[PDB]
């Protein structure tokens, strides 16, 4: 059957070992409030070393919490937390439920960090907007 | 319970899609048949904009139809119901779906000629799906 | 759940109001004998004709089939019998279960029109395998 | 129960795609990042490279373990167990099943530089693929 977030937490405990570079795992989206989305931090360091030995170690992540988790692993979609954008980071702090972090507080450190006010958000629409209407009177529609 | 936000980007990369597309729209049948690279452009950028989409589509439902499932097919069929997209449109852009899976099917194969009509097609109705999402979020104050 | 061959032959007599250009529909692959791959055939008087106010007739029939089948339209896998392969057609008379049919021995025209023989298969692999041994041969592997 | 006449398509549809993605190979990163062309192009040459190695999979192992359900990424480790694939290539290679799922992926937002890995990545791991495969056919007879 399907995990729950509880069991997701606690087979999480196995990736330390299995994914060395990892951090810190968000699960977001619709099963935590379908796909399985998974948003992963990477220590900078670890990550660039594995990645001599492993030249697409970050697509591989899904078919290791796949085995991990019991989850079809074609189903899952992972977003990096170290090169994304603020959109993405600020609504994965905002809904996210995190199921592993190393220390016991890189979630926090990491709501802190990503989280935008309300002000911020509209001027990024402000801007979507723009760009969208500028696009509209282009194409003539 | 709808993001704008999140609605407005992947109607922002929806344009800048459409945009890249609209340098293929005078291209011949001929032309098109004899260039593999110009065929994998568009089917990519058909594919890009056809799953935007659909990202949309399913986030206004999750919110309108909490836990109601739909289809690509289906969803945009919904939409055209609740007047979000006009009866019109949304019948005439639902096979958009079928284009979709066709372009990550398994089984791959894809017939360039119907790629050709696709371009079209998507030159002339998504830009009018760009319009009516922009007003439903408008509306939303 | 998942219908049977048997109510699917039922429910495709529903198709030719729906689909009014379909002359045949036969389900292959591993449904047969998990994805949904069926094999259409065209009458190519209609379906020119049902082009001019359908821009993407095809890339419609999986949501059509989808409703009547009530299956995911997602997972449904299209293959024109019309413009394909002369292998693809052979696999499909060969292992294909006939769904539609008009008239009753269309399927039994398609198959004496297709099935390729197994002199004709050897040399069609030969002329593969030179190819890839010619692949190998260039890339140094 | 295997077919090597399909398997042997795929495979040459494999090297056909290589030597569209070799052209690529001395791109430097900077002349990539600056062209959304050739990202598009890389992209769906990627994205049919590994479709195409997945339907071969799968189509091996419903003939060595009919029933038996395999995700992409152990679907790859398990040609590996029968020595099919080398257990070195089947485990380098598999990361490619994520590849994949990222190249589809619904979200879609997939990071060009990770794409500038998986150019090289293909390049030296799929020519062996082909092999490997193609002694698999020769030794089936």
């Amino acid at each position: 059957k399907i995990p729950t977030i509880a069991e997701l937490r606690e087979l999480s405990l196995r990736l330390l070992t299995k994914i060395p570079y990892l951090k810190m795992l968000v699960l977001f989206g619709s099963r935590a409030t379908s796909d399985w989305d998974f948003a992963v931090l990477y220590d900078e360091e670890k990550y660039n070393l594995y990645i001599q030995n492993n030249p697409l170690a970050a697509f591989v992540i899904p078919g290791i919490l796949g085995e991990i988790f019991k989850i079809n692993s074609d189903k899952i979609d992972i977003v990096e937390l170290n090169h994304c954008s603020k959109l993405i980071a600020h609504f994965v702090a905002r809904d996210g439920k995190v199921l592993y972090e190393e220390p016991g507080d890189e979630f926090d450190k990491f709501q802190q960090r990503v989280l935008l006010s309300n002000t911020e958000i509209k001027k990024i629409e402000k801007t979507k907007l723009e760009n969208i209407e500028n696009f509209l009177q282009r194409w003539g529609v | 319970n709808i993001e704008p936000v999140i609605i407005e980007t992947r109607l922002e990369l929806i344009g800048r899609y459409l945009d890249h597309l609209k340098k293929f729209e005078n291209i011949s049948l001929d032309d098109y048949l004899s260039s593999f690279e110009q065929q994998l452009i568009t089917e990519r950028l058909l594919q890009l904009i056809t799953q935007a989409a659909i990202d949309i589509n399913d986030h206004i439902l999750s919110k309108l139809k909490s836990g109601k499932s739909y289809t690509n097919f289906e969803a945009f069929i919904e939409l055209g119901k609740y007047q979000i997209l006009t009866p019109e449109l949304a019948k005439q852009i639902a096979p958009s779906s079928g284009l979709r899976n066709r372009l990550v099917a398994e089984f791959d194969d894809i017939d360039p000629n119907q790629v050709f009509m696709a371009i079209s097609f998507a030159l002339q109705q998504y830009p009018l799906y760009v319009r009516q999402i922009n007003s439903y979020l408008i509306t939303l104050e």
